[PDB]
């Protein structure tokens, strides 16, 4: 046994196998990089720092009110028949 | 300082509905026991022993408290298996 | 002072192999930053009088508007202080960190000592059952003491003088830490920083933006967990018995304190005599600033690296762990005879490895 | 040594080892001797 | 002694991270509370209030508080009097002071229920094994007048009469009654009263976690970048081997 | 510096002349430019080739050294111990060092057939090397293995797609989250000052 | 910082007060050295984490076993053997 042991450790040769692996001048995501680009948004909006703060300030404030409408649509889904509004009391 | 801690793994059952709506009145626990009593028979025979032990001694000393706990809470965590399922 | 923040903060080199044993300090300052924070705000609701304590928290949480956040970030975040701190002193054994950064280590030890006090005060606050009845037992192991007792109460028993001093010691030995934490950092800073593999090395970079950006992704970690657990309650924390009303005639069940301190309690507990408990607490306080002194102790030239690397020796610093964890386990046990004597065997094996820390 | 300041550590060295040999001698007269 | 036994775990509801508390059963568990509990145990902490919006309409409210007499003053002539109760008013006690009580339950104190679910171990699992675990004494154990044998109180000797017995109340929904259920509700309520801001703190909880996560991956791509410039760095000493 | 040598007399510690620790066998040369023609001469166990961790040349230091209670490292080289008024003279001919004190305080250098001025030149630090010097110390090349990849593996060059709009985005993103963080925690922070719900309701009459 | 005979400068000009701690650190390049660095630009930054993983984890793992995993398995076998005691050591007082 070499794992673990240090009268015999050495990687496998499995191992220095995947270290002699090369992906040299391949980029399976480049499709979207490319997308990306088209959009100009780093042109107009990322490039000039007082424009990027404003992109920053603008873009939390929409997404921050969509992300919480959004969470309290599942919290109703799951909880449906449990919560206040949906059972309506009955008087004798 | 909380009401509750939650958990991971719960199994929320579902509900079965009666044939009678009168037979719920009584308790559902009386349909889940007998089938739990026979699962801890191995208490059950502990403590049908140590009761005669106890009646032979000529001095008023010694009881069943401790196999008696044993057995009844063998039943108990038998019966929370299912006892939600008939309470809506 | 800006030029101080540059120079220390931006331009200051480090080794290029340092990795997450070493970001455990930025984790502890920041969580006395939310401490201060959300104490500060508690404390414009709190009211220190005895009669009206336990009930001002609770309407605090029932009543006002957020009331909850405050009060729960506040309990849980001081338990990721110990944790922090725990692993940020663990890192310093296993590398041997005190054998040239000496008054860092001993700035270190007073700063940990300023830290169990400040919990201790805030734990009495609330006024429930813990709160009285765990201040009236850790306040009678100082008994040996002569007359030290009787005057930090101001009166006759934990009563509601107590509570009121109890309150003010409690909001300002946070500010004195912080000034110790500029202590610390001068004497780290005066000599560098050390890194895992124990050697020299040319191989170093500038903070920003390498080093910089491994302290903000533990940060990311950090304020995860603790609202993970503050809004959700996956663990238990506290004891379900300060939530009772003080009664200064019943004694509850079973008394503990936080987890925190359970280990030396337990120490203190398997040992029959009070006044042989109290020595041993201060033979492991003692060794601990002695560690400072570690090259003079032999005329062997030491090293830093303690090859524990596939080793099956192991370690001092990991059989006191597991010592400790052990001990955690038996003072959350009820008394029984068998449970003392293995309480007995980790507590030698808990004080024997401090002190042989002290041989090479 | 000469040419340093680090005039105070020598003393708490001095100090602790002395606080502990008398620990640990007022508790074995108390238990064996 | 000895450590008592642990509860089991009964799945209610509430217990998972995604869910909230079950309204229908917290209604019936507060006629179980207003009609058999309230006799002998205060809840001093809960207004009626606190009810409006979350468990009844308001107009059904004011009506359960209007059933009490309240005493107030003092008035002009420095007198106290009577008067029904408001949205205002706190839960009515059966007792004035502490030994009233005792004098009246054989020198014990029934306990306020305000904070019942965080003031015991395991929590609402303990209260319902409590409320079902009345049984005969074992051979060897004999109790004098005043306590009963119960599975799962500390010392088994408990000085609180079995509360519950199968048909007693009529629910308002036409659930019928029996004791296991009256348990279950009863202990939703109480649940509830414990921490009513619960569901509010979780569903904040979700959001922030959520997003917090979100922020931690894209901090480790930042970090990430920075570090591959310095891990694929070549240095050579004497002559430049590879460009 | 802050920090001060421990050099001062042991009893338990022997001084360096009496027990060395290491393994005390030195050649000695005549004038240290001499070391050049040792490295172009002898062979270096690094430029043969072995395949197995049992092919590794075993070390000529033996493990047996020091002992004592709760001693966990076994193996030491240099210590500090002061050194006597009269130390013991180093043995030459079995190859021991000579340097420092035993230089001083020995007349292990007198030399019948040669000035003094001539012998004791060839006493200096630089003229004693340990054997298996120039067979074993490593004189590296590069930081970096050959069985290791770098950065030829993983550049990006001609034909690659630009970077930085999406380096800017991942931080954008990052701080219009952390935006929303801070503006949640304020509001809560002024909700929790202003009036509380019993207040609010007694108000109402 | 450094030793004394690395922190002596080759240059004149003074040092600025943001950079104090990065001379009192100065080290001499012994023999010297040459320096390549790719812009991270230009690099794949998330892929070589992955190429290197099983080495890497191989390394920590086979590190950290004696140390800290046998010690563990001990002191776990020991927290059960102490509970087996206990309830034996419970019903040979109270049990009857
Ligand atoms: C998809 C389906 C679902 C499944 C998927 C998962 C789903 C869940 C969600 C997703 C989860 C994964 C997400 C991706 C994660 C990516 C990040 C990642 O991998 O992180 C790891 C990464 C590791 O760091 P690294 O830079 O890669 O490597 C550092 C080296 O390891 C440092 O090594 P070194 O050599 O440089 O330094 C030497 C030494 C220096 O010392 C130190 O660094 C300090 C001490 C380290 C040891 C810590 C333990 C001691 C403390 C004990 C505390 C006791 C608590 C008391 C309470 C007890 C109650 C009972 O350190 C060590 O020795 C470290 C090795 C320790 C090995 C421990 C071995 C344990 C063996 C157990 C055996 C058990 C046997 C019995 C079994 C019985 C049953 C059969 O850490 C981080 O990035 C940290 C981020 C978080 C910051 C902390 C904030 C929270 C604070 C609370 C937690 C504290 C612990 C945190 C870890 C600390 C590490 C030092
Ligand atoms: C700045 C830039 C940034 C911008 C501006 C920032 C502006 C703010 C900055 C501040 C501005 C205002 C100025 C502030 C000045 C403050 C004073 C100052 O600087 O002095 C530094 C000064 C060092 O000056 P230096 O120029 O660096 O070097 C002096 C020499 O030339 C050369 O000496 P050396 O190098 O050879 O050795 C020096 C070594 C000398 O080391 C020692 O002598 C040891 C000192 C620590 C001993 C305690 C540690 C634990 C030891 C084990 C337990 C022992 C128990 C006792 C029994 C022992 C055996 C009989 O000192 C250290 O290692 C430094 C430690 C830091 C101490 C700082 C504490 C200040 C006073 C406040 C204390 C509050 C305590 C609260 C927590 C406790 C609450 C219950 O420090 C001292 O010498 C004072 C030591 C005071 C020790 C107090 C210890 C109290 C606790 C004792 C243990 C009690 C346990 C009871 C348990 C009971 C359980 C029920
Ligand atoms: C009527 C009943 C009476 C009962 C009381 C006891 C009566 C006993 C009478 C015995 C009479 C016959 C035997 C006489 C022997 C005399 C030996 C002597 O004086 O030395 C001569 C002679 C002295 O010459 P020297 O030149 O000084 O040589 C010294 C060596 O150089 C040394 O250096 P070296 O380099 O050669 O050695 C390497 C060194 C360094 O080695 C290392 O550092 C390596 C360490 C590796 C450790 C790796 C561990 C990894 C696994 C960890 C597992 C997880 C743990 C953590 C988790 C915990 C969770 C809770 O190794 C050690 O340091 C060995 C450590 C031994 C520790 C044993 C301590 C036992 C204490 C028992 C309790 C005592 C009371 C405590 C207080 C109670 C409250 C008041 O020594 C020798 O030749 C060597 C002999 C060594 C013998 C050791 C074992 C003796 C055992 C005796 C029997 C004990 C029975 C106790 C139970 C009884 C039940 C009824
Ligand atoms: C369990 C929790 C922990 C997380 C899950 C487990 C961890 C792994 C998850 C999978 C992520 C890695 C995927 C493979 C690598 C991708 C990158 C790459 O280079 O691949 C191609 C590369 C070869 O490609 P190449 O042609 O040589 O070079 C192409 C590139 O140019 C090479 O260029 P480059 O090297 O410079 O980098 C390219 C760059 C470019 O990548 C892109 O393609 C850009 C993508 C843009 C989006 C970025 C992701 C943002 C996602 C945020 C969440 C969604 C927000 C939206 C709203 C959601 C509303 C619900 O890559 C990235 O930036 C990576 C983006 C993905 C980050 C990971 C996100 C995971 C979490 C997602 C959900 C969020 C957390 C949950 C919270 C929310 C729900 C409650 O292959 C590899 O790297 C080897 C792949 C094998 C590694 C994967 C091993 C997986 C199994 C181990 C983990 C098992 C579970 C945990 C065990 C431990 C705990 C017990
Ligand atoms: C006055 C300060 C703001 C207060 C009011 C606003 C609310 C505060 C809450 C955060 C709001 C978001 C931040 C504003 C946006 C900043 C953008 C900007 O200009 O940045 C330039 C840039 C923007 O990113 P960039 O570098 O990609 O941009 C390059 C320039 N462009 C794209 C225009 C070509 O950011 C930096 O320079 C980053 C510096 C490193 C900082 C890393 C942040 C992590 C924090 C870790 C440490 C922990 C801190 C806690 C300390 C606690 C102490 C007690
Ligand atoms: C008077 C006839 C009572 C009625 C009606 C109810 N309870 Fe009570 N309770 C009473 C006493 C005298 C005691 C003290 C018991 C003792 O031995 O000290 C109690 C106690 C409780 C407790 C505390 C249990 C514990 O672990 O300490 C609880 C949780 C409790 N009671 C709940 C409860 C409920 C839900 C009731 C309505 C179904 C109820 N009680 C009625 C007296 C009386
Ligand atoms: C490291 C710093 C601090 C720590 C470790 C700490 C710890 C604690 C602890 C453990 C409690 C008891 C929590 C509970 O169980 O209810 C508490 C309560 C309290 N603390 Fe802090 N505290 C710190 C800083 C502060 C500061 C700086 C202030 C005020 C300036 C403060 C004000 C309060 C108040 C008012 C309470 C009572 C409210 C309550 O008990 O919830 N704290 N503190
Ligand atoms: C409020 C408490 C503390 C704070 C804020 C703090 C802060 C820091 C920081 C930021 C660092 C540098 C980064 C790091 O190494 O993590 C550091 C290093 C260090 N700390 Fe702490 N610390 C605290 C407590 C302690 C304690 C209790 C000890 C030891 C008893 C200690 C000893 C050390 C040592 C020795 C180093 C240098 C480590 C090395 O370079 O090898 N500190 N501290
Ligand atoms: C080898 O590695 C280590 C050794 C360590 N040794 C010791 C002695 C401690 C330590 C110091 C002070 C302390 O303060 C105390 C609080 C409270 C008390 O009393 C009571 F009852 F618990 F409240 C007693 C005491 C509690 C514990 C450590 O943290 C520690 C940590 C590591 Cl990593
Ligand atoms: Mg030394």
């Amino acid at each position: 046994i070499r794992f673990g042991n240090p009268w015999r450790d050495d990687y496998p040769e499995w191992i220095w196998k995947s270290l002699r692996v090369s992906r040299k001048d391949k980029d399976m995501f480049a499709p979207f990089f490319k997308l990306l680009n088209a959009t100009k948004l780093y042109e107009y909006c990322l490039k000039d720092n007082r424009r990027y703060c404003m992109f920053v300030m603008g873009v939390g404030l929409v997404s921050s009110w969509m992300w919480s409408e959004w969470w309290n649509s599942v919290w109703r889904r799951i909880n449906k028949g449990k919560l206040y509004n949906d059972v309506p009391y009955v008087y004798p | 300082s909380y009401p509750y801690y939650c958990e991971f793994f719960v199994k929320f059952p579902n509900y079965i509905p009666p044939k009678d709506p009168a037979e719920r009145l009584v308790d559902p626990r009386q349909k889940l026991e007998p089938g739990c009593t026979a699962r801890c028979s191995l208490w059950v025979n502990e403590y049908d022993a140590c009761t005669k032990r106890v009646r032979a001694r000529t001095d008023n000393k010694g009881n069943c408290s401790g196999q008696y706990e044993e057995l009844h809470v063998c039943i108990d965590r038998c019966v929370a298996k299912d006892i939600f399922k008939y309470l809506k | 002072f800006m030029s101080l923040f540059r120079a220390h903060l931006v331009f200051y080199r480090c080794a290029l192999n340092l990795n997450s044993s070493y970001n455990f300090g930025f984790l502890v300052a920041m969580t006395f930053v939310l401490q201060i924070i959300t104490g500060i705000t508690l404390a414009f609701r709190y009211t220190s009088e005895a009669s009206c304590a336990f009930a001002s928290v609770q309407h605090l949480v029932r009543e006002v508007a957020a009331g909850w956040e405050f009060r729960m970030l506040h309990a849980t975040t001081a338990s990721f202080v110990f944790l922090c701190i725990l692993i940020h002193m663990t890192r310093g054994l296993y590398n041997w960190s005190y054998s040239y950064l000496t008054t860092a280590w001993m700035s270190g030890l007073v700063l940990y000592l300023l830290t169990i006090a400040t919990a201790f005060l805030g734990y009495v606050l609330p006024w429930g059952q813990m709160s009285f009845w765990g201040a009236t037992v850790i306040t009678n192991l100082l008994s040996p003491i002569p007359y030290l007792v009787p005057w930090l109460l101001g009166g006759y028993y934990v009563s509601d003088v107590t509570l009121k001093r109890f309150f003010v010691l409690h909001f300002i030995l946070p500010f004195i830490g912080c000034i110790i934490i500029v202590l610390h950092i001068f004497y780290l800073h005066l000599n560098g920083s050390s890194n895992p593999a124990g050697i020299d090395t040319a191989l170093k970079v500038a903070f920003y933006p390498h080093m910089l950006m491994t302290d903000a992704k533990c940060l990311s970690y950090l304020i995860g967990l603790i609202f993970l657990q503050a809004a959700f309650g996956l663990m238990e924390l506290s004891h379900p018995d300060n939530s009772i009303p003080v009664n200064r005639f019943v004694t509850p069940l079973h008394i503990v304190p936080e987890w925190y301190f359970l280990a030396y309690y337990a120490v203190l507990k398997v040992i029959p005599s009070k006044t042989g408990g109290l020595l041993v607490f201060m033979s492991s306080l003692i060794n601990l600033g002695l560690l400072s002194e570690i090259r003079a102790l032999n005329t062997r030239m030491l090293i830093r690296q303690q090859f524990m690397t596939r080793n099956v020796v192991s370690g001092w610093v990991i059989i006191w762990v597991y010592s400790m964890i052990f001990l955690i386990i038996i003072g959350s046990a009820i008394p029984q005879a068998t449970y003392i004597l293995y309480g007995r065997l980790a507590t030698i094996l808990y004080l024997t490895t401090g002190l042989v820390l002290c041989l090479y | 040594s000469y040419g340093n300041g680090t005039v105070l550590m020598p003393i708490v060295r001095r100090v602790f080892i002395g606080a502990l040999v008398g620990i640990y001698a007022y508790a074995a007269t108390d238990v064996v001797l | 002694e000895k450590e008592p036994p642990h509860p089991p775990s009964y799945p209610f509801w509430f217990k998972s991270l995604f869910h909230s508390h079950d309204i229908p059963s917290v209604r019936r568990g507060y006629e179980v509370y207003r009609k058999v509990c309230a006799t002998c145990h205060s809840m001093e902490q809960l207004h009626f209030r606190h009810l409006v919006g979350e468990v009844l309409p308001e107009k059904r409210v004011k009506q359960i508080a209007a059933e009490y007499d309240v005493t107030d003053g003092p008035n002009d002539q420095g007198e106290m009097y009577t008067r029904p109760g408001i949205l205002g008013d706190a839960f009515p006690s059966p007792y004035p002071n502490e030994e009233a009580a005792r004098y009246a339950n054989g020198g014990a104190y029934p306990p306020d229920l305000s904070l019942i679910t965080a003031a015991r171990h395991f929590g609402p699992d303990y209260l319902m094994a409590l409320l079902g675990g009345y049984r005969d004494p074992p051979e060897g154990v004999e109790l004098r007048p005043g306590l009963y044998w119960n599975v799962w109180f500390p010392g088994n000797a408990i000085a609180m009469p079995p509360p519950l017995m199968d048909e007693m109340i009529d629910y308002e929904d036409g659930t019928p009654c029996n004791i296991s259920q009256m348990s279950k509700d009863v202990v939703n309520f109480l649940t509830w009263a414990t921490e009513p801001t619960a569901d509010e703190r979780k569903l904040y909880g979700l959001k922030c976690v959520s997003a917090i996560a979100i922020g931690t991956v894209l901090m480790t791509l930042w970090w990430r970048f920075y570090w591959a410039m310095y891990a694929t760095r070549r240095i050579d000493f004497g002559k430049l081997k590879y460009l | 510096s802050v920090h001060s040598h421990n050099i001062r007399p042991d009893k338990h510690e022997l001084p360096a002349s009496e027990v060395p620790l290491y393994y005390n066998r030195f050649d000695q040369a005549d004038h240290p430019s001499l070391w050049q023609l040792e490295e172009e001469q002898q062979r270096k166990h690094l430029d043969q080739e072995v395949t197995d961790v049992s092919q590794l040349v075993e070390p000529v230091s033996s493990p047996h050294q020091t002992e004592g209670w709760f001693k966990r490292l076994r193996y030491w080289h240099y210590k500090e111990t002061a050194e006597p008024t009269f130390p013991r003279t180093p043995d030459l001919s079995k190859g021991e060092l000579a340097a420092g004190a035993t230089v001083t305080r020995t007349s292990v250098w007198h030399d019948p057939n040669e000035p003094a001025i001539v012998s004791v030149s060839r006493f200096a630090p630089d003229n004693f090397r340990a054997v298996g010097f120039a067979e074993n110390v490593p004189n590296p090349e590069s930081t970096n293995s050959d069985s290791h990849p770098d950065f030829r593996e993983y550049r990006l060059g001609p034909g690659s797609v630009d970077r930085r709009p999406f380096v800017y985005f991942m931080s954008a993103s990052y701080f219009f989250i952390t935006a929303s963080m801070m503006r949640s925690f304020l509001c809560k922070w002024v909700h929790y000052w202003w009036v509380s719900r019993d207040m609010l309701a007694a108000g109402t009459t | 910082g450094a030793p004394k005979f690395e922190r002596k400068m080759l240059g004149s000009y003074p040092v600025s007060p943001e950079f104090e701690m990065v001379w009192r650190d100065r080290l001499t390049a012994h023999g010297g050295y040459i320096q390549q660095t790719i812009s991270p630009y230009q690099l794949k930054f998330i892929y070589p984490f992955w190429h290197t993983f099983f080495a890497r984890c191989w390394c920590k793992c086979s590190a950290y076993a004696w140390p800290w995993v046998w010690p563990g398995l001990i002191t776990f076998g020991l927290v059960k053997k102490m509970n087996h005691d206990v309830e034996e050591d419970i019903r040979d007082h109270y049990w009857y």
